[PDB]
């Protein structure tokens, strides 16, 4: 069911949300999404959970 | 010192007019224009004028009395002088 | 006569929109610079935000040039630079403004939750702002093409469609466009269009919205407001002292946060002059545009865009509508509270040697705060040659200043004030002794009044200042003129504790004593017989005693006797005044008796003997308790010899039970209940061990061998007297303390067994921490809920004031003895005390009338009516008084700090929401939070459904969530019919008849419900009965009155059903509307008098509405209030207390209600 | 759409604009030479300019 709401299909369109969720309003870029998702929980620089 | 109100209170009804009505004598008292209408025992004019409340000799009736007739006492001297100002025709 | 022009003493005020020429015309010149000081020599920068021409000069009376220094030259306009030479305070006055470039929006009537520009344009929010942003074009006056007036385009729409119509079409963008609309808008043609539509078609949707609508316009249209106002063309610029630029040590500066938003403002305006000046291209002054419209929306009002942040610092700036708010909730500086001088404070202690009437005050405290006092007095007698020579001598401390001090201390009270300030009782004013110490010394008595203990709380003094003061703080907030609780009659003077534990002892008798059965003449040769050593303070002895009963007329019996009495009775006797019966003496003396004797003597001899009669009742209390050599040791604490076996045989018990539950003959619950119980019933049992162990066990012997009476031991007097200790307390000490409870609330099953006189081990204190913590947490909690509520109340009432004297209606509600289920809650004395009358009461036979019609039934009066049988009488209320705008005096009831009728112009709604208040930290849905509920007429979450109409009732259709119900009247039309889930049990019988009102269902209902279809004394009576079953399940007494007249304020409002004046469905004051319909009965329209439905508002909801703007701006939110009174151009005449509070002048109360009055009849008048 | 927060607003209207070719520039520098001197060349036809000078 939480696919049933599930407003996305692909990778690039789930990180499009994803970007425009957290820095809303301004036009989405593949770069951009991909770079803010993969430095939010998986960089070593701006994530740890020591 | 005036350790209760109480009979000041029976002499004016209100209460509230009870301290303007002390208010106003007290003021009549402290400014110098007036002196004590009863043995002052050093109390000031605050416990004065409650006391002459409670003796019954002073309330609105009485000073809006006295004022009225002053104010004649002041045209009375005033007179002729003020009527010496015709020239104003 | 010439009226006036220039100053007088204003009525009223008034709020409206601003014309740019209004702001100009408070203009004194246009601020055109960002720049503030010269950065070396520090003078203003000439037309910049801070400016000597625009605004005035940094020095007094000095030319900013230097040019004329004299203070001769004033008029003057200098001729440098023109500065008119004139006090540096005209710099906190003189405003200015700023011309902007492009129009701007007034961040406050766009953003405002129903936008004004909005909704008076019919025009949705999102658009506006989308038009504001240049993000699309609209129309303006569309004229017969193809558009409507208010229709929203695109480029390329608006491209099209100009090429289509040239002219006789026209489309703005931007601020221009939404101010073009304003001002071409024609309010009166839209009102008499939207008459017609309003007219013309039938549905709700439609002609709810078209009124509405219609009644907005036309009174935005009678306010004088024309919108075009709502956009600003000009920027008024706040004077320079206001924010100022001010110096501080190290040569730093500091400067309001006005300064960086105003300086933006100017820059961003300054700017785009030049941007237009230099023929840039849109997209450049376009952003320019926006940019001055955020500026200017930081400035006024910031945080509905941006947030934008103070230069360096990252804390966002404080805008002016910032400055209006202030914080700590809604609070506007008369609000909080305000500093003020003679003043001072510090810890407090006892004095038992004072009089009620006075307090210790420090000698150097006495000093500084009489300072100027005593300056005037050292000259006036000539001890000092001028008052710097004062300030000399003062400062110096020399030794003939002490008795000036003296001298201007004596009939001078002081008023003396405490922490939490709930009851007026919060502070008392005191006549001053000088004590040498620095410790304020008050009074015991009072004690009790402000909450006061003696672990470190500290009290405020403030010093009456003018005459009136002093004769205000003497004649009513002076200690002997409040004997009385004004939430109810009896006496707060009630000595405390040790007092008690005096009189207690004094007058207490044991079996055998020194001075037995001997007899004496009266109680002087008893005291004489004690303080000699040869009789016992407590031995059974007859003597002779002269008492006085002042049942003639006026006038006091005498009449003597033998008494059998004990010697300490005897001896205290001795103080009690004039015509009281020794009957009163001749008890154990409790806390209760000791608290009615008091009563008693007041009710009897008046005031004064009563006064003088507590204070000597404290001395000999303080006095011979000390005699009495009370003490506690550890073995005062006497353990039940039996609570081991109890303790063990109530743990047989459980292992029953466990053994049960083990060979499954019981469930879990139903054992864990079982244990419970048992365990419950073996703290009962051993607490009503040791209680009687405590209580009866001295065994003592007279002449025989054996007798028993009450314990003298020292834990038991104190806990029996009333004194201090309790049933509970002494029960923890001795007896096994309770059984805890985990936060849950799921209660332990292994109750705590060991006590305070034995140890406790780890476990069970720590379970006791819980409890304890959550305790203080608790309580601490229940202050600010306290506090909140008392504040809810005061708002909901204060204005109210006693008025008229009588309004004369035979009004009233039904007074009944409380009787509930068992025998008299609470008597019909009690409830009808001091209440006055609405029609002459009967004897069981007749034409003798015992009270007649309206009368004040004191305790006589009642005890008049409880000779005979008179279990009902119609009594007038508050809630029912026929005056409009306040209570009459008549109406209300008696009951103050002295138990003479109330006076005209007393305060009650502010005395009734303290009187309210003050308990609420003593009380425990139930509950405080319940109390809270009733006054917030909030309708239950399982609530019940009355009958809508009298008449046999059945049931009908089916099963849809609802099954219907069908009511059938006999001889009216049935087609009342309501849906009620069926999924709910019902009560009502399918066959029966139901009265309107009965219960078709359980659970609590809704005060609205019993408002409609039962009625106003049936809701009053509700409310009161609900919130006194609240209180008084916790003892605490509270007058029917004061929850009444909060009762009247939240019923204030009603909405009319019939019409034939004003609007059909609104909500308005029934005060307005009685006045209006009583009015209409007779002449006007012969009548075409309304009917209306009385409405049930909320306190926190009725509070809302306020007719004096300045009022409401202090308690709501007053961004919204004060932009929603400007619109409306709506005049605030004060008349209230609040408002009168903040623009500071005499209260339309009190003392001051003789002014207001005065002025009030001056008003609407010759 | 609009976030508000005029850095968009303004970020987004002049996004839509294409950047000049390096031919493009000097065709509107010719432009601008074309207009200017049609101004220049209307003054040079004026006597009171002339007499003024
Ligand atoms: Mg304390
Ligand atoms: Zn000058
Ligand atoms: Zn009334």
């Amino acid at each position: 069911e939480t696919l049933r709401v599930d407003p996305t299909n692909d990778r690039l369109s789930a990180l499009v949300e994803i970007y425009r969720m957290m820095r809303p309003g301004e036009p989405p870029t593949r770069e951009a999404a991909e770079s803010l998702f993969e430095n939010l929980f998986f960089s070593e620089d701006r994530y740890d959970l020591s | 010192a005036r350790v209760t109100v109480q009979d000041a209170v029976e002499k004016i009804g209100n209460r509230f007019d009870l301290v303007l009505v002390a208010a106003r004598r007290a003021r009549q008292m402290q400014v110098g224009g007036k002196d004590p209408l009863v043995p002052e025992e050093n109390d000031k004019t605050t416990v004065i004028a409650l006391r002459e409340i409670e003796e019954g000799l002073i309330n609105n009736q009485i000073l809006d009395v006295r004022e009225r007739q002053e104010q004649q006492e002041q045209e009375a001297a005033e007179l002729q002088a003020v009527t010496a100002i015709a020239e104003g025709r | 006569l010439k009226a006036q022009t220039k100053t007088e003493e204003f009525d009223a005020i008034k709020i409206a929109l601003a014309s740019p020429d209004m702001i100009r015309s408070w203009s004194f010149g246009e601020v055109k610079k960002p720049e503030t000081i010269n950065y070396r020599t520090f003078k203003p920068e000439r037309d910049g935000l801070f400016c000597a021409r625009i605004f005035g000069p940094v020095k007094d009376y000095e030319c900013l040039c230097g040019k004329y220094k004299r203070l001769k030259h004033r008029g003057v306009i200098c001729e440098k630079c023109g500065v008119e030479v004139t006090q540096t305070k005209v710099r906190r006055e003189r405003m200015g403004h700023i011309e902007l470039a492009s129009p701007t929006a007034h961040i406050w009537f766009l953003k405002s939750l129903p936008s004004r520009i909005g909704l008076l344009l019919d025009m949705p929010l999102r658009d506006i702002e989308r038009v504001l942003y240049f993000e699309s074009y609209v129309v303006i006056e569309g004229g017969m093409t193809n558009l409507e007036r208010q229709q929203i385009l695109t480029e390329e729409q608006y491209l099209d469609a100009l090429e289509e119509f040239g002219d006789e079409f026209d489309a703005k963008m931007g601020a221009e466009a939404i101010q073009a609309l304003l001002k071409s808008m024609d309010l009166e043609q839209e009102c008499e269009q939207l008459r017609e539509e309003l007219n013309e078609t039938n549905s709700e949707t439609k002609r709810k919205k078209l009124t509405k609508r219609i009644k907005l316009l036309e009174a935005f249209v009678q306010s004088g407001n024309k919108p075009e106002w709502m956009i600003l063309t000009v920027l008024p610029v706040l004077p320079p002292d206001l924010r100022p630029l001010v110096p501080l040590d190290g040569g730093r500066f500091a400067t309001s946060d006005l300064n960086d938003l105003y300086r933006r403002v100017i820059n961003r305006n300054n700017r785009l002059k030049r941007l237009l000046d230099l023929a840039a291209p849109d997209i450049i002054v376009r952003n320019e545009k926006r940019m001055l419209q955020e500026a200017v929306d930081a400035l006024l009002d910031n945080g509905r865009r941006g947030r934008a942040i103070t230069g360096s610092n990252k804390r966002p700036l404080k805008s002016l509508a910032d400055m209006i708010k202030g914080k700590q909730g809604r609070f506007r500086q008369n609000l909080l509270g305000k500093r003020v001088d003679y003043s001072g404070r510090s810890v407090i202690t006892v004095g038992p040697y004072l009089r009620l009437h006075q307090c210790g005050l420090p000698k150097k405290m006495a000093l500084e705060l009489f300072k100027p006092f005593i300056y005037g007095k050292l000259e006036l007698r000539g001890l000092a040659t001028t008052i710097k020579a004062a300030k000399k001598m003062v400062e110096r401390e020399e030794a003939v200043v002490w008795d000036i001090l003296d001298e201007v201390i004596r009939e001078h009270p002081v008023l003396l004030n405490r922490a939490p300030t709930l009851h007026r009782l919060g502070i008392q004013a005191f006549e001053p002794v000088l004590i040498e110490g620095k410790a304020i010394q008050l009074h015991p008595l009072v004690c009790a009044a402000y909450n006061a203990d003696f672990d470190g709380d500290q009290m405020a003094v403030h010093v009456p200042l003018t005459l009136e003061a002093q004769l205000e703080a003497r004649a009513l907030m002076m200690s002997t003129n409040n004997i009385l609780s004004p939430a109810n009659g009896e006496p707060i003077i009630v000595p405390s504790q040790d007092v008690v534990l005096g009189l207690y002892y004094m007058t207490r008798d044991c079996v055998n004593a020194k001075g037995e059965g001997m007899v004496l003449t009266g109680p002087k040769e008893a005291e004489r017989l004690y303080r000699s050593g040869l009789a016992s303070l407590h031995a059974r002895v007859k003597v002779r005693i002269t008492e006085y009963e002042k049942d003639a007329n006026g006038e006091l019996v005498a009449k003597t006797s033998l008494k059998d009495t004990t010697v300490g009775r005897a001896i205290l006797w001795m103080i009690v005044p004039k015509g009281l019966p020794y009957s009163i003496v001749n008890q154990a003396l409790g806390k209760k008796a000791i608290s009615k004797m008091l009563n008693t003597c007041y009710r009897i001899l008046g005031l004064k003997p009563t006064v003088i009669f507590a204070d000597q009742i404290m001395y000999t209390g303080f006095a011979y308790a000390a005699r009495s050599g009370a003490s506690v040791g550890i073995d005062d604490m006497v353990i039940p010899e039996k609570k081991h076996e109890i303790i063990s045989e109530a743990e047989a018990e459980v292992a029953e039970i466990q053994e049960q539950f083990q060979s499954g003959l019981v469930t879990a619950g139903e054992r864990y209940n079982k244990v419970i119980d048992i365990w419950a019933a073996a703290n009962d049992r051993v607490s009503k061990a040791m209680m009687d162990n405590l209580q009866t066990e001295t065994v003592i012997n007279r002449d025989g061998q054996e007798e028993k009476q009450v314990s003298f031991n020292s834990i038991y007097m104190m806990a029996d007297s009333g004194a201090r200790g309790s049933a509970a307390q002494i029960r923890q000490l001795a007896g096994m303390r309770g059984l805890m409870a985990k936060p849950d609330g799921s209660i332990i099953e292994t109750p705590i067994t060991a006590n305070f006189r034995e140890g406790l081990n780890v476990l069970q204190y720590f379970i006791s921490t819980h409890g304890a913590r959550k305790g203080l947490a608790d309580t601490a909690l229940k202050t600010a809920n306290s506090g909140y509520l008392t504040r809810r109340l005061v708002d909901v009432a204060q204005d109210l004031v006693v008025t008229e004297d009588d309004c004369g209606t035979h009004e009233g509600i039904m007074m009944t003895p409380v009787i509930e289920g068992g025998d008299v809650k609470e008597p019909l004395r009690d409830r009808v005390l001091g209440r006055v009358t609405a029609e002459d009461v009967l004897k069981p036979g007749t034409a003798d009338i015992l009270v007649p019609r309206n009368t004040l039934l004191h305790e006589q009066w009642c005890d008049l009516l409880e000779e005979n049988s008179v279990d009902a009488v119609k009594v007038r209320s508050v809630v029912s008084c026929d005056t409009d705008f306040g209570v009459c005096a008549h109406c209300y009831g008696r009951d103050l700090a002295r138990g003479h009728i109330i006076n005209k112009g007393e305060a009650i709604g502010v005395i009734a929401a303290q009187s309210i208040g003050e308990p609420g930290t003593q009380l425990t849905t139930g509950g405080l939070p319940r109390v809270a509920d009733l006054f917030e007429a909030r309708r239950p979450k399982e609530p019940a459904i009355l009958a809508e109409i009298s008449g046999i009732v059945s049931f009908g259709k089916e099963t849809k969530g609802k099954r219907r119900l069908v009511i059938t009247p006999v001889d009216g039309s049935d087609p009342y019919e309501e849906m009620i889930p069926k999924w709910r049990q019902l009560n009502v019988f399918e066959g029966e008849r139901v009265e309107r009102g009965d219960v078709i269902s359980d659970g609590p209902e809704a005060p609205h419900d019993i408002l409609r279809l039962r009625g106003v004394h049936a809701v009053t009576r509700y409310i009161v009965n609900e919130v006194q079953d609240v209180y008084r399940l916790q003892g605490v007494k509270i007058n029917d009155k004061h929850i009444e007249v909060i009762v009247r304020q939240m019923l204030r409002k009603a909405t009319i059903v019939n019409a034939g004046s004003s609007d059909f469905l609104e909500g308005e004051q029934v005060e307005y509307s009685r006045v209006k319909i009583a009015n209409r009965e007779l002449e006007a329209n012969g009548k075409v008098g309304a009917t209306y439905s009385r409405d049930l508002l909320g306190i926190t909801k009725a509070s809302l509405a306020t007719e004096s703007f300045i009022s409401a701006a202090s308690f709501q939110e007053t961004t919204r209030v004060l932009t929603e009174a400007a619109v409306a151009g709506k005049r605030d005449e004060l008349r209230g207390l609040k408002e009168n509070v903040i623009v500071g002048r005499l209260i339309p109360a009190g003392t001051g209600y003789a002014y207001h009055q005065d002025r009030m009849r001056r008003r609407a008048a010759g | 759409g609009r976030t508000t927060d005029p850095v968009r607003m303004y970020m987004r209207e002049m996004g839509t604009v294409e950047l000049l070719t390096r031919e493009g520039e000097i065709d509107i520098a010719k432009r601008i030479e074309d207009g200017i001197n049609q101004v220049q060349c209307s003054v040079a036809e004026y006597p009171e300019a002339i007499t003024y000078l």
